[PDB]
């Protein structure tokens, strides 16, 4: 029963919004734990990337107006209102699909990716559906990662994600659910 | 660095519009197609073409480069190479002499490491030089056409595994996935890495030369006697159809090394696991934590495709294929036709008892083997319609005929039973009906052959019949035939997945069973590679002295635990698993007495006195068995404690003995001739940034990790198959994530505020 | 190792040669000047690799 594993490891707020996401796709949560788990991870990682990365009042990155803005984990009715308002404020074209994160320093939209195996291979299967609209961020459970050169994710945050992913990968393989 | 030079060349290809559309349209998948693309015609008869071209002027083709230009145009009136540039490459060609000139007058190259690159070939020369050559013998040899390994390996693996090893050696960045049962050859990888470092030979070759000494080259050959690679390589010289030749190799012991140990290791895991209840659960928990030399047993059983029976049983328990074959005691069977329904029935047998047997129904055929003799079987419902065998050892020719008559379930077999047949195994359990009949007819063979009857021999040139005495005759046993023609080897190429029972029997997916626990061989031998059993239960299958070792060694390790339970004063501390094995060397007649004595002495040290460390260790192993006291109620008392074997094997209670002695002034504890002195949070720095990177060096331990500065990289080997890059800290997750949400809830509330048409600040 | 990928050969070589330079700057094989050279040179290769006809030479 993975429903318990999710309730132990993920926080209350992560789960509620992960279900709210599946409610707008018109799908049943409790009869498909497989999908809900990834949505919680995907949702968790999207926060993690933001969390610590601040920007100071002029325009530089440090650790402690944040550097990123979180889209994933909101209602569609608002998310699109947000995304559209960001694109027209900073003066770039509005993406055709709904993005996950938005960079304030780079003024770019971001799509986060969680994979099991090769980060490089999953990267390319995003390229085929996104061309070069958004900055991709691929993280894998087994310690792989693919990122852009122009992206502004420091060694600190990359750790937070990859460590948490493997921490869940170990807790899955320990109790046989991987 | 090369990096930038690649980009410049790529841009220079994108100038040409044809090459642009190649790289744009053609896929990474299709790379494998376009590399083989050529114009030309593949010309028949290359040997004809070679002789023709070699006689011509300029048959060779030459690669352009700085090294090509150091070859001159002429040399003493001889044309080496040609100018005539082809417009495509702007390139050149040359003649046979051009190569010969290079080997004579050309430049020196860095041929350092060449020996270590082609090591697999150089080991063949090492075998030939040091090998002593024995006597020659002219005589007819029967050559068995067996499946055999052609070339000896450094470490046997499958292609799937060896590739991911080869990758982490030569191409560590591109390797990709960090696999479980792949890295753990870190000894071999780190060894190959440093050996193949200074050389500058083409990687594609290095990979091929690694593959030659890590992948099995197994073909069928006519073989007799030895079945080991270091012999097989020389087979052309070792034997022919009508002669023989003795040979003793370089003598470093390979191939057989793991094959022999793996057999014994598995067999001995079985013998221990059979007895106690739930053999499967023990066979697993043991085999998981067993070791051969350095490799865990999992990877050995999986990689090597040999084994006997116990190997395949242990394989199945852990979870890998074994081989599509069927075994019955000593008999081997491969299904060649037919399929049967094992169907329960009540059966009367000859002696006059009702056994509940399953009856194989339906037409069937089988390729069958036993020992040195091989043959073919045909049976039906409780009837052996036909059997064939080959001229071989009479001991095994007999056993084969018997065991076929058993599994054929012929009514003539069942009627030939005389006397009771209550046979047991090692653990003291009732053998199932047919496994019982097996050992009866192997023992009492003559009772069967009389009941069987005789018929005419088949008059075909290369055949003859046999009788009770296993000799040539014009009479023959009803069904059985012998042939002059020699038969194929065992032969079982394909592999299959299998499930396992509580009693270590292997079940095929259909419902029937193929490999039973009872089918193993009793024959024992010693392990060539050094086995190590980290589990406690298997200490039993050491010797007397080495068990006293491993027990007292376990007490020294877990002193803090045992000494804490001592203060509490309960009877659970005496019932540890380690002391259950120690009872195997105490004679049964005396065990409980020693325990009653030992418990009384350790009780006395708790109540009336203070702690005495050496005696507490000395006496604790004897306390396992239930306390057998005197008739009046008080305990027995002793001076010395005798163990199995006798002579030197005894523990003195008072002070010193050979097995055990403590010197109180210097405080030195001698255990079987081994001295042992008795004098007396960081996992938060666990941020995973990348993967195994050679730049950071060797795998650093805990001590050095504390001294690293905040915000710096390092290599760590974490747990169960994880070689990963790590960074030092520089909050703790849970509070961070909630704060990220509060910033999102901020954004949301303003956008709702906006939907009505307001703002926050 | 026969490589696998549905995407384009060029498209990959661009993405790979990017990261090689990224790593070679951090580890200390290439300088800022040689790195921004590559990122610029590659930048072009991107625009070249997403056209539909001419190479669009310039003056």
């Amino acid at each position: 029963s993975m429903d318990t594993f999710i309730t132990r490891n993920f926080q209350t707020t992560i789960i509620q919004k992960a279900k709210n996401t599946m409610a707008e796709f018109s799908e049943d949560p409790e009869l498909q734990p497989a999908m809900l788990f990834n949505i919680c991870v995907h949702l968790e990682v999207c926060y993690v990337i933001s969390d610590m990365n601040f920007l100071d009042e002029e325009g530089k990155a440090y650790t402690a107006r944040p550097q990123y803005e979180v889209i994933e984990g909101m209602p569609r009715t608002i998310a699109w209102m947000v995304q559209r308002s960001l694109a027209q404020e900073h003066g770039i074209e509005t993406p055709k699909y709904l993005a996950d994160l938005f960079d304030y320093k780079t003024k770019r939209f971001i799509e986060v990716g969680i994979t099991k195996g090769l980060a490089d291979d999953y990267f390319w299967k995003k390229k085929e559906k996104l061309g070069n609209s958004m900055e991709l961020m691929i993280f894998s459970y087994n310690q792989d990662y693919s990122l852009s050169n122009e992206s502004s994710l420091d060694e600190e945050g990359k750790g937070r994600v990859l460590s948490r992913l493997t921490e869940l990968q170990a807790e899955l393989s320990l109790k046989n659910l991987w | 660095a090369m990096t930038l030079a690649k980009i410049e060349l790529l841009k220079q290809l994108l100038r040409d519009n044809e090459a642009k559309t190649v790289l744009k349209q053609t896929t990474v998948d299709q790379y494998n197609i376009i590399r083989k693309f050529n114009t030309s015609r593949i010309e028949k008869n290359p040997s004809l073409r070679m002789k023709w071209a070699m006689c011509s002027n300029f048959p060779l083709a030459l690669t352009k480069g700085d090294m090509a230009n150091r070859i001159p145009l002429e040399y003493k009136g001889i044309q080496l190479k040609t100018n005539a540039e082809d417009i495509g490459t702007k390139g050149q060609m040359c003649s046979i002499a051009a190569v010969t000139w290079w080997n004579t007058y050309g430049p020196i190259g860095d041929t350092e490491g060449f020996e270590r690159v082609y090591e697999s070939f150089f080991l063949r020369k090492m075998r030939l030089d040091n090998a002593t050559w024995g006597r020659i013998t002219f005589g007819p040899v029967e050559r068995v056409r067996k499946r055999v390994l052609l070339n000896p390996l450094t470490k046997e693996m499958p292609p799937d595994e060896a590739s991911n090893v080869i990758m982490e050696i030569l191409f560590p960045k591109e390797a990709g996935i960090p696999r479980e049962s792949t890295w753990i050859h870190r000894e071999l990888i780190k060894e190959k890495r440093e050996k193949l470092k200074g050389t500058m030979i083409t990687p594609i070759v290095l990979a091929y030369m690694l593959e030659r000494e890590l992948v099995a080259r197994r073909r069928f050959l006519p073989v007799a006697g030895a079945t080991s690679a270091e012999f097989i390589e020389m087979l052309h010289c070792l034997q022919g159809e009508n002669w023989r030749q003795i040979y003793h190799p370089g003598g470093n012991k390979l191939t057989e090394s793991r094959s022999q140990s793996m057999i014994v290791a598995c067999r001995k895991i079985i013998r221990r696991s059979i007895v106690a209840s739930n053999p499967l659960e023990l066979a697993v928990e043991i085999a998981n934590k067993t070791v051969i030399d350095t490799e865990p047993l999992k990877s050995c059983l999986a990689a090597i495709d040999g084994g006997d029976v116990a190997c395949d049983i242990i394989r199945a328990a852990l979870g890998l294929k074994i081989r599509q074959r069927q075994r019955f005691g000593r008999l081997e069977l491969k299904r060649i036709s037919g399929r049967g329904f094992k169907n329960d029935e009540e059966i009367l047998i000859g002696n006059g008892t009702i056994q509940k047997i399953g009856i194989w129904d339906g037409e069937e055929e089988f390729h069958v083997r036993c020992g040195e003799c091989r043959g073919i079987l045909k049976k039906s419902k409780m009837k052996l319609e036909k059997l064939l065998i080959n001229s071989a050892k009479k001991e095994d020719m007999r056993d084969l005929i018997i065991l076929c008559m058993v599994f054929s379930q012929d009514t003539r077999m069942f009627q030939g039973v005389r006397g009771e047949i209550n046979f047991l195994n090692r653990a003291g359990q009732l053998l199932s009906p047919m496994y019982q009949l097996q050992r009866y007819f192997l023992n009492r063979s003559n009772d069967l052959f009389d009941q069987w009857g005789y018929e005419e021999s088949p008059k075909a040139s290369e055949l003859h019949g046999i009788n009770e005495s296993m000799n040539a005759s014009d009479y023959t046993l009803k069904g059985v035939v012998v042939t002059r023609n020699v038969i194929d080897d065992f032969s079982s190429t394909e592999t299959e997945k299998v499930s396992i029972t509580k009693n270590l029997s292997l079940i095929k997916r259909t419902g029937e069973v193929i490999m039973g626990a009872n089918d193993v061989s009793e024959l024992e031998s010693q392990a060539q590679l050094m086995i190590t059993y980290d589990t406690p239960k298997m200490w039993e299958m050491g010797t007397t002295k080495e068990l006293v070792q491993n027990t007292y060694q376990w007490v020294l390790k877990n002193l803090v635990t045992l000494k804490a339970q001592f203060l509490l004063g309960k009877e659970d501390m005496f019932q540890w698993d380690a002391f259950e094995a120690f009872e195997s060397i105490i004679p049964q007649k005396m065990a409980g007495q020693y325990s009653g004595f030992a418990r009384a002495v350790l009780k006395q040290m708790r109540d009336q006195e203070v702690m005495k460390t050496d005696q507490f260790i000395k006496l604790l192993p004897f306390c396992f068995s239930p306390p057998k006291l005197r008739s009046n109620g008080e305990p027995y008392q002793f001076l010395k404690l005798v163990l199995k074997g006798g002579g030197e094997n005894f523990i003195e209670v008072r002070k010193g003995s050979p097995l055990f002695s403590y010197n109180p002034q210097t405080e030195v504890l001698t255990i079987c001739g081994r001295m042992m002195s008795l004098k007396g949070a960081v996992l938060a720095g666990f941020l995973v940034s990348g993967k195994y990177d050679p730049d950071l060096g060797d795998f650093k331990t805990i001590e050095e990790l504390e001294k690293l500065k905040p915000g710096e990289k390092a290599n760590i080997l974490l747990y169960q198959g994880k070689p990963v890059k790590v960074v030092k800290r520089k909050s703790a997750l849970s509070n961070d994530i909630s704060q990220g949400i509060k910033r999102q809830r901020m954004t949301v509330e303003s956008m709702g505020w906006a939907l009505s048409g307001w703002s926050h600040p | 190792r026969k490589p696998v990928g549905q995407h384009s050969m060029l498209e990959a070589m661009a993405h790979r040669l990017r990261m090689d330079a990224r790593l070679d700057y951090e580890s200390g094989r290439m300088s800022k000047d040689d790195f921004e050279k590559a990122m610029a040179h590659l930048g072009e290769i991107g625009y070249i690799g997403s056209g539909s006809g001419e190479n669009l030479y310039f003056q």
